[PDB]
């Protein structure tokens, strides 16, 4: 439902190497069967200094 | 015998040879060595001389 986020990164956080891990929670919907579906985020970076 | 005509002359010249100024340029080139300029960076340059 609420599908943007607005991670922002200062001084401290780039200068050690900024990694970004994924921990989702999921409730597959009942009976589906797939192979290989695709997730895809679109990064944008907005405003840089 | 002679009637003279009463005229006798002094001189003397100027001379005016160089420009006031010399503007000595070093230009820069301000992304600099061991340095990096990026898109939507923000930042200071100095050139002392
Ligand atoms: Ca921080
Ligand atoms: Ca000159
Ligand atoms: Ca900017
Ligand atoms: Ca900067």
């Amino acid at each position: 439902q609420h599908g943007k986020a607005w991670i922002t990164l200062d001084a401290e956080e780039l200068r050690e190497g900024a990694v970004l891990g994924a921990v989702m929670y999921y409730e597959v919907k009942e009976g589906v069967l797939a192979s290989r579906l695709p997730l895809v985020f679109k990064v944008r970076v907005v405003e840089t200094g | 015998s002679v009637t003279s005509d009463r005229t006798y002359y002094g001189y003397g010249d100027v001379s005016v040879k160089n420009e006031p100024v010399n503007v000595v340029v070093s230009p820069f080139s301000f992304p600099g060595a061991n340095a990096s300029l990026s898109s939507g960076g923000q930042g200071v340059f100095k050139k002392p001389d």
